[PDB]
DNA sequence: GTCCTATCGATCTTCGGAAGAGATTCAGAG
DNA sequence: CTCTGAATCTCTTCCCGCGCGCCGTAGGAC
């Protein structure tokens, strides 16, 4: 009642929110210093961190 | 009078990191706070370093801190980090203009 | 010594001595070059804590 | 198309080891 | 005012063999 069990549709889910927290620590700069008149979405996020 | 400072950024990025300190002066406008930004060139020393004249408040430190891609400056401590010296500074400027 | 052909699967000390060189290096350059206290108190601390 | 120089010089290394021993830090007092 | 007691920190140790299996240097700059 108190070990529960994590199958594979959560570990994932978690190593998954550390893709988006990496790419959060860099859509937040380019979104800040860029110019916004210029990028699309696919400018901002890259699939390398997921 | 404003002193001079040293900023490290990531090395290779350093034009950038110029350019954008230049534009965070510009817009939180403490214009009366900062009078260069040198990164000097040979036909490049010093390799990853900018040079900064500027003043020491909290305020500015922590705007030359929040310019992206900066780690931070180099001196003796992180509470009032260092200037370098008079015939330092003299001595960089005589080897940019020679 | 390669890896699968010649990928080079490096005995991890030479990362350490290419650490050590990389500093004595840039510690020559900057005594040479007479950097003032605050900057060889970078490079001569990288080079004990390497 | 690319030859590298380099590392969180603007975070966060995992809590679920015990032990067992030493180095190093503090009591109640003569 | 610091002397023998005790108190908190880190360092060091944890079977022998053996067989598979895989997966193995990086974001950046001309």
């Amino acid at each position: 009642g108190n070990r529960r069990i994590r199958s594979v549709g959560e570990m994932a889910e978690n190593q998954f929110r550390v893709g988006l927290v990496r790419v959060e620590r860099a859509v937040k700069e380019r979104l800040s210093l860029g110019d916004l008149d210029t990028l699309m979405p696919q400018d901002m996020i890259n699939a390398k961190p997921i | 009078k404003k002193r001079w400072y040293v900023v490290q950024a990531f090395s290779g990025f350093e034009g950038r990191v110029a350019t954008s300190l230049r534009e965070h002066i510009k817009l939180h406008n403490m214009e009366d706070l900062f009078g260069e930004v040198m990164v000097p060139t040979e036909e490049k020393f010093f390799p990853g370093y900018v040079l900064v004249q500027m003043v020491m408040n909290d305020a500015s430190w922590h705007l030359v801190r929040s310019v992206p891609r900066v780690m931070g400056f180099i001196g003796g401590t992180s509470d009032r980090p260092a200037p370098i010296s008079d015939k330092e500074v003299d001595a960089i400027m005589n080897r940019l203009q020679q | 010594v390669p890896l699968d052909g010649g990928r080079f699967a490096t005995s991890d000390l030479n990362d350490l001595y290419r650490r050590v060189i990389n500093r004595n290096n840039r510690l020559k350059r900057l005594l040479d070059l007479a950097a003032p206290d605050i900057i060889v108190r970078n490079e001569k601390r990288m080079l004990q804590e390497a």
